[PDB]
RNA sequence: UCUGAUCGUAUUGGGCCUCUAACCUCGGACCGUAUAUCCGGUUCAGGGACAGUGCCUGGUGGGUAGUUUAACUGGGGCGGUUGCCUCCUAAAAUGUAACGGAGGCGCCCAAAGGUUCCCUCAACCUGGACGGCAAUCAGGUGUUGAGUGUAAGUGCACAAGGGAGCUUGACUGCGAGACGGACAUGUCGAGCAGGGACGAAAGUCGGGACUAGUGAUCCGGCACCUCUGAGUGGAAGGGG
RNA sequence: UGCACUACGAGUAAAGAUGCUCGUUACGCGCGGCAGGACGAAAAGACCCCGGGACCUUCACUACAACUUGGUAUUGGUGC
RNA sequence: AAAACACAGGUCCGUGCGAAGUCGCAAGACGAUGUAUACGGACUGACGCCUGCCCGGUGCUGGAAGGUUAAGAGGACCCGUUAACUCCCUUUGGGGGUGAAGCGGAGAAUUUAAGCCCCAGUAAACGGCGGUGGUAACUAUAACAUCCUAAGGUAGCGA
RNA sequence: AAGUCCAAGAGUGCGGCAGUGAGACGGCGGGGGAUAAGCUCCGUGCGUCGAGAGGGAAACAGCCCAGAUCGCCGGCUAAG
RNA sequence: CUGUGGGUAGGGGUGAAAGGCCAAUCAAACUCCGUGAUAGCUGGUUCUCCCCGAAAUGCAUUUAGGUGCAGCGUCGCAUG
RNA sequence: AGCGAAAGCGAGUCUGAAUAGGGCGUAUCCACACAAGAGUGUGUGGUGUAGUGGUGUGUUCUGGACCCGAAGCGGAGUGA
RNA sequence: CUGCUGUGAAUCUGCCGGGACCACCCGGUAAGCCUGAAUACUUCCCAGUGACCGAUAGCGGAUUAGUACCGUGAGGGAAU
RNA sequence: UAUAUAGGCGUCUGGGGGGAACGCGGGGAAGUGAAACAUCUCAGUACCCGUAGGAAGAGAAAACAAAAUGUGAUUCCGUG
């Protein structure tokens, strides 16, 4: 007459942030992620959750590297 | 009758020299052992009250 | 409690500078590990309270 | 002049048997008082420093008084549930309800933290005394099916998995810029300086592969500080 | 007692219609009767839920009366 | 309007006397111009035969060797203030340490009542009264060995 | 990159004044239910009703057409 | 049984006990006063036209028919 | 005239060991330089800074506070 | 500052206060008593005034008005 | 019952009751608010009791103040 269940938790909004192309300061942090679903790539860097965030100012676009989704922060050039 | 201010707020809620209301942060009176000390330093000094309370904080401030 | 909140102090000066846990069925003595004092200005032993 | 077995004086308590004089008697008589089971007085007879009563104090106390006794909910009740974490529902961004479908949490580890270096499992075949498919040895095949403290998911063989050395960064002063957000919470973060660890150096280190292991404010405790201190100096008290 | 020159049937509609649809029936006005309907009148449902009361019970809470303990004042004397 | 209340009868408990109980802040009053063959309270309810067990729980009553406990007495020890010094270290001061008395603040040992714990009695006090393992007359009709308790339904009655 | 641009009467920021926090059915994607309900619970730069008049569906909030500034004894059409 | 006179008063009285009765009223009489008690509840709130125009969702809630903040309307200013 | 818990300092001030970052503050705009394109800063000049008191309107606070409505609670009295 | 209870001093090199307390300084002189003015109100009397009402208004009462009437009573209480 | 007192007799002089508000000294709620409620509020309010006066009460420092060679009884009003 009772459910044993019915309990979930928060949704903690995970996912890219940033997509390819996109002008980003420097220290945005652009994809949230469990594991490492998107590996760190150039001038990019990994925090202390696996969450990426980008240690340069550019334009974010993604790769793939020896098997490996990556994430990218490209410098656009000064007008 | 002159208005009152109400109390609680004043010894919480604070104006600055232009006229923006600041605030402490919560979490860090008590059960401080496991807190990292990043969580404890981004919790103390001041922060501006937020648009959404700043008209209910200043008719309790105002009275 | 079994991993209670304990406290270090440094030697030299006598200032609790870091509380943190340990396992007492583990650890029976006192902890004692080199951690860094504000006032001191430098890395000193500091021994559980 | 301490150690002691001692008597006495001055003083003050604890107790005991008493005495009467406070106080008490609805015991008698007499009087105010012609009238009076009131009342007061006088006196005899009894208690008696007790009792009663003030003040302070501990018990017992529905005798009475004021009140409280949650919500959700395919009506209400009875059951079950209430915060956090993971997955599916959830319709390939995020978010998404039901007493929808499944499980975990309220910890643990001074190493299971930091760094430096080194290695690759599980399973299967073959050869070996106990020893059997199975325990340890040797040869081979074996790219991930093993393992990762702990649910599940995302990860990890470049290893985040296995082993050893040293060691405490499970730091202090901070923090550009952001994610998430009714708000309050929360989450990431390069980089600078101090003082260190490891490393030849490059460099990495603000606990743990990641996401649970938590409780606002009030009020109070404690240690430290260069703050304050109700005339002044202190203190108490407050403050950081 | 909102009205008014206030039929029926099968429907439709806040799901049980005199008043809407489509058809059927019916000259106008009364008197005596009957109670099928007007979810008829009456009484801001008493059942049930929600909010609030009130009185009752008790090892609910917190108090107080009452009862009771001790100290001390009234309260003193001699002996041990 | 009743089967309910009352009742005459029964018991239990309290009360030694301006009793107990009740109405009152008190004085005072009823009880009662009564005095345990009386009065109050509780249950039962003429009569007849009877009224089992359990005192562990909770009350009531009684008791005291201990444990625990208020106010009140006690003020060891500590803290504040400062007469005095005593020193530097710079000089007409000013901080270090000690600090008597006096006044203040927190106050331990020690001592002390009832209650509660404790131990007894009490059920016409509020209350409670069991099973299992395998069995025969023609099936029976629960009254062989053992577990548990404070004790395991007595008499009578019983769709 | 354009479009719309004498308008969407559009965004965003600050402020004054709000109401709302009972929604309904229909199309598509689903949970609960018996792949029942005019059932219940979610998603939808989906619609209409709510807060919508007019025409169609006999009548018939939510379906189809179409959004009522007023007048006309003009014309053309939409669903049907 | 009854007449006349009298006594008991509201958390009180009285009850051969039904919560009975206490002035047509009683699980605490009535009158006046506190007082215009308080009600997250129901009801009502009065002339006109012009322009714009919702929501019935999220989060928290001694919360679920109430409220706060967000979303969504309007007006003023800024930007464009 | 602000910063600071405060002593205090003052176009600064707090934190800090820091001419090392950040917080708050120095109306606002203009230019010229000197530094980096990690979001612009710093500095020299310039411009120079707007409040207050009546009163209308909207909302609000304290008051019965838009109007109406309990069952009930208290004080003092009236009734056998 | 002050009530009830207990204990209980000094007469000026005294005693009190200056937000626990102590020291120093300063102010004052309790346990005795009187005291005008400036301040509050209007039963009643006089004289006035009103961007006050004008007979369902204004006092309950423009008229038999605390009247008639209702109640045992406190009390309620018109209409003209 | 001796001292005597309690009492008794006589002769005077006062007291008593009423009143709308204002004063002073005492006793002292609850509705309510706190979105429950008990501290708290309401509120020392309503009510009650004792007493006045034309006003009352207070009043002549055992006060403030803060190092100023400062104020100087009380009451009331405005600020703070
Ligand atoms: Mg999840
Ligand atoms: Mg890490
Ligand atoms: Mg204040
Ligand atoms: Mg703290
Ligand atoms: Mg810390
Ligand atoms: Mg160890
Ligand atoms: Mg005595
Ligand atoms: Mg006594
Ligand atoms: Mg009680
Ligand atoms: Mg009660
Ligand atoms: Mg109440
Ligand atoms: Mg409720
Ligand atoms: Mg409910
Ligand atoms: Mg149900
Ligand atoms: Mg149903
Ligand atoms: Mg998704
Ligand atoms: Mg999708
Ligand atoms: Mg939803
Ligand atoms: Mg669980
Ligand atoms: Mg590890
Ligand atoms: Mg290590
Ligand atoms: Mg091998
Ligand atoms: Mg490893
Ligand atoms: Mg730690
Ligand atoms: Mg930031
Ligand atoms: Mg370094
Ligand atoms: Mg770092
Ligand atoms: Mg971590
Ligand atoms: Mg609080
Ligand atoms: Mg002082
Ligand atoms: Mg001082
Ligand atoms: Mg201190
Ligand atoms: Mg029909
Ligand atoms: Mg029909
Ligand atoms: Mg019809
Ligand atoms: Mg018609
Ligand atoms: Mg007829
Ligand atoms: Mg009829
Ligand atoms: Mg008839
Ligand atoms: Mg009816
Ligand atoms: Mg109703
Ligand atoms: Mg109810
Ligand atoms: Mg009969
Ligand atoms: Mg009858
Ligand atoms: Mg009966
Ligand atoms: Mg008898
Ligand atoms: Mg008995
Ligand atoms: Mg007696
Ligand atoms: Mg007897
Ligand atoms: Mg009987
Ligand atoms: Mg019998
Ligand atoms: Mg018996
Ligand atoms: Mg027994
Ligand atoms: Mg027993
Ligand atoms: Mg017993
Ligand atoms: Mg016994
Ligand atoms: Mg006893
Ligand atoms: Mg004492
Ligand atoms: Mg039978
Ligand atoms: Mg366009
Ligand atoms: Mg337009
Ligand atoms: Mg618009
Ligand atoms: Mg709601
Ligand atoms: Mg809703
Ligand atoms: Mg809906
Ligand atoms: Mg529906
Ligand atoms: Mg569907
Ligand atoms: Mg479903
Ligand atoms: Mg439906
Ligand atoms: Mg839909
Ligand atoms: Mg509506
Ligand atoms: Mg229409
Ligand atoms: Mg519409
Ligand atoms: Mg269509
Ligand atoms: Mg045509
Ligand atoms: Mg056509
Ligand atoms: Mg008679
Ligand atoms: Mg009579
Ligand atoms: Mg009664
Ligand atoms: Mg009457
Ligand atoms: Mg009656
Ligand atoms: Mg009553
Ligand atoms: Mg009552
Ligand atoms: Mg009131
Ligand atoms: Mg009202
Ligand atoms: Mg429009
Ligand atoms: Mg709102
Ligand atoms: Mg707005
Ligand atoms: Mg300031
Ligand atoms: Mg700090
Ligand atoms: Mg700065
Ligand atoms: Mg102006
Ligand atoms: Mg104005
Ligand atoms: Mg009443
Ligand atoms: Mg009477
Ligand atoms: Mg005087
Ligand atoms: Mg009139
Ligand atoms: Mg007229
Ligand atoms: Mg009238
Ligand atoms: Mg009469
Ligand atoms: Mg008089
Ligand atoms: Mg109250
Ligand atoms: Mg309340
Ligand atoms: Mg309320
Ligand atoms: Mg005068
Ligand atoms: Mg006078
Ligand atoms: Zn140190």
């Amino acid at each position: 007459s009772s459910s044993r269940n019915g309990r979930d938790s928060a949704a903690q909004r995970l996912g890219v942030k940033r997509f390819g192309g996109q002008v980003v300061k420097a220290g945005e942090i652009l994809v949230r992620q469990r594991g490492t679903h998107f590996h760190p790539g150039v001038n990019v860097g990994r925090g202390g959750d696996d969450t990426l965030f980008a240690l340069a100012p550019g334009a974010v676009e993604f790769g793939a590297k020896r098997g490996r989704k990556t994430v990218n922060i490209v410098p656009v050039a000064r007008p | 009758p002159k208005a009152k201010t109400h109390s609680g707020a004043s010894k919480r809620f604070r104006r600055t020299g232009t006229g923006k209301i600041v605030r402490q942060k919560a979490n860090r009176r008590h059960l401080l052992e496991h807190k990292p000390t990043k969580r404890t330093r981004r919790l103390d000094g001041r922060t501006t009250v937020s648009a959404a309370d700043n008209s209910r904080i200043n008719k309790l401030l105002n009275g | 409690d079994v991993r209670p909140k304990i406290t270090l102090a440094c030697e030299v000066c006598k200032h609790r500078n870091y509380i943190t846990k340990k396992n007492r069925r583990n650890d029976p003595d006192r902890l004692e590990i080199k951690k860094f004092c504000p006032n001191c200005g430098t890395h000193q032993p500091h021994k559980e309270s």
